[PDB]
């Protein structure tokens, strides 16, 4: 898909919240 | 009224007219 | 950068930053680099007539006829242009959605072609900009109205 | 100018024209303000809102003193944060976490920008939701970014030990090569 | 391969394999091959506007002037190009139809442009597809609306 | 798709594309159905009825198990009945006769489909018409392609029986020809 | 057919295409009538009437026998006319005055020819008018042309004496040169 | 340049400019491009009857 990729980054970066 | 009487005497044109074929 | 769907991603690759240094999880993720080119303007033949536009312009919604990969049904290698034995001037529609995001309606065109050549290039007459909206139902339902034994039934018949 | 802006900005001319089109694409290259941001910085940020964050980098993105500053200042910040030196990057952090435009910060405030974070995380937080560690993840940023004990942080005292925290090291400057 | 007129033949050719298990024919009639050659775009040069079609689209009709080949009188040899000196716009409504095989009605076209035309491209004015017709039927009435002794007569004459 | 298809067809890609080209021209790629067949193999049929054969090998043709599958469905089914193997010709025209999908063919069963047949023929049949001959027309197809002499013919015991009469073979290959 | 045409007629393909480009624009290729002649010659000669003589050259173009034929034998005609060979350009000129269809002229039969060019003349002669003078302008004819000094000139025997007058011999061939 | 008020009148056109092919190309509407190029002829705009307004103004 090569999309899902940078999109899902971004969120999965974003997750880090303790 | 004058809407309906023009639709069903279009109508029946196009009905004629297509006959024609 | 990036284009087409990826228009605004570099803004996010930008505010990502104010995050790096409060984050105190231990790791974040990488990035997901991957082979790197640039768009190009292809050329679409309609017809004798040209058109030209970046690619990613055209993968914005794959869900349709150019959008989708399988152009090449009439790309013609011989060319090296998509050629299309279709109206362009219906197609110049198409393209400015492409382009815009919404599409509009030409009010002089027959119903009948304009909607054909939206299903031919898979596009919804549904998602029309409702900016215009309304007079394509009207286009609609006037050209819809405007395409519009021995003896026991033998009396029946003879009557209406 | 086209070329002005290249020779000021690290990015190339494919890249800034290409940036350029999106740019108009959304706005007249009128001026990008608070309200376009809180649509394109939400728009990649679903179970979440990320109009408060945007709210306070629009603030620091803004060279100017306007509600609104401009393309050209765009990619020259733009740059800074993509493919900008690291140590730039903290300044710039520096200005964002400064809400009262001094430079100098005491806890509550960049409270304020740890909530949006946390806030735009989600609705539900997939582990445990605990609020008062929002009052510690600032408490334990303390400690790093101080070394008086006061209550407030300068560009050399809240950067001098950040500068060691490896994984922000290699994290801070993930895309100044991915195209 | 084949296509236009005979597009879906090969379709034909496929049904027929059904046939051959229960046909108790001794033997059939050899396929009926003949000279074959790939389709190109036939090159329709009207008033410098350029248009492509392949010369299957133009052989639907060769009882009109594209399907015949007394259409080689404004083929400019030296351009391969068929040079039509008319107008650019009427000539897409008989290609669209070309394509389609039906006709449409611009709204705002000159009827008597309209018709003549038509005449110069030999098709007949009958024959226009339904999708929008009665309208044109409607330019026809209004446009032929608006486009209409010594002593013992001259007494007739001073009469009226 | 294109190549996922050209990979798989026994034609070029322009003759892929020729074809593709009138299938779009006259489906907008929603699927050909019935409703196409039905109509154009009964459009090139004046004086005779398409649609009860039609009927059987539509169904014959989609694999699936629905009223309208595809145009890659399409065309390698085609490429199987122009530029295939008797082998395989043979096999589809089975599942043809086979109107009950099992490989199990009986008398009546096809009997259905030379009825079928001699009604696409025409209004009245151009020598005398005996409507036994349609029962009969199978008689001469089980003396030969019923070995078992049961009365219900299955694959190999038509396909061994379809293979001798060089006739045949002579006139399932006259269409791999045509371009 | 083009082809064919040139097989027929004298003019080139250049000088064919750009010729019958001004023939299907003026009329929409349906046919060519008497009426039309009517009137394009009424526009080449005004002051005076184009009828009368308009009716004797088309039935002479008409080389069938009905009212309007085709383009192709119209130019094949032309060629005839304007750089076709002399021994046929004389026959189709006697075609041309052989009004009665047969093969034989009267002189009231020529007379009704002079008639006709002497009103298209216009109004008013530039030289004194007699009605005369076309009684004259016929026999002036006969006396020359007619070999056996009966009254009637044939095919042969107008030839015969349209052969020597070298005047006239120029006049026939003006127009194979202009394009 | 008469008005270098504008897209064109500005300098912003050679964020468009090809100079690999030596033309500004543009992804806009090729029937609204006229207009505007038609001002820029005399100074003055007209308005087409048929258009969706929505797409001549943006």
């Amino acid at each position: 898909s090569l999309i899902e990729s940078q999109h899902h980054h971004l969120l999965h970066c974003l997750e880090k919240t303790t | 009224f004058s809407r309906i009487y023009h639709q069903n005497q279009r109508a029946d044109k196009r009905r004629a007219q297509k006959k024609a074929r | 950068m990036a284009a087409g769907v990826a228009a605004w991603l570099p803004f996010a690759r930008a505010a990502a930053i104010g995050w790096m240094p409060v984050a105190n999880c231990p790791m974040p993720l990488a990035p997901a680099d991957k082979n790197k080119r640039q768009d190009e303007l292809i050329v679409l033949n309609v017809s004798g007539r040209r058109f030209q536009t970046w690619r990613t312009t055209l993968e914005r919604y794959p869900d349709t006829l150019l959008g989708s990969t399988e152009k090449e049904f009439f790309f013609n290698e011989d060319t090296k242009e998509y050629f299309f034995d279709r109206d362009p001037e219906v197609f110049r529609c198409v393209l400015n959605f492409y382009r815009t995001g919404k599409l509009h309606y030409p009010r002089y065109e027959c119903i009948s072609a304009y909607d054909d050549e939206l299903a031919f290039y898979g596009i919804l007459p549904e998602i029309i900009g409702d900016c215009c909206y309304e007079e394509y139902k009207d286009r609609k339902r006037e050209n819809a109205e405007r395409l519009m034994l021995s003896f026991r039934q033998t009396m029946w018949r003879a009557f209406e | 100018g086209l070329e002005q802006l290249e020779a000021q900005t690290n990015f190339t001319k494919r890249e800034l024209q290409v940036l350029y089109r999106g740019f108009k694409n959304e706005c007249p290259s009128g001026v990008v303000n608070e309200d376009t941001f809180k649509q394109i910085y939400a728009q990649f940020f679903p179970h979440g809102d990320a109009s408060t964050y945007a709210h306070y980098l629009f603030n620091a993105f803004d060279t100017t003193q306007t509600g609104s500053v401009k393309f050209e200042d765009f990619v020259t910040a733009l740059s800074i944060l993509l493919r900008g030196t690291v140590h730039e990057k903290l300044r710039w952090t520096f200005n964002l976490y400064d809400i009262n435009k001094d430079g100098y910060i005491n806890k509550e405030e960049m409270m304020d920008i740890v909530k949006a974070i946390y806030d735009m995380m989600g609705k539900y937080t997939y582990p445990v939701l605990k609020e008062d560690t929002p009052r510690q993840h600032v408490d334990v940023f303390f400690q790093k970014m101080d070394k008086n004990k006061d209550g407030i942080v300068t560009l050399d005292e809240f950067l001098e030990s950040c500068q060691e925290d490896d994984n922000i090291m290699r994290s801070l400057q993930l895309f100044q090569n991915v195209m």
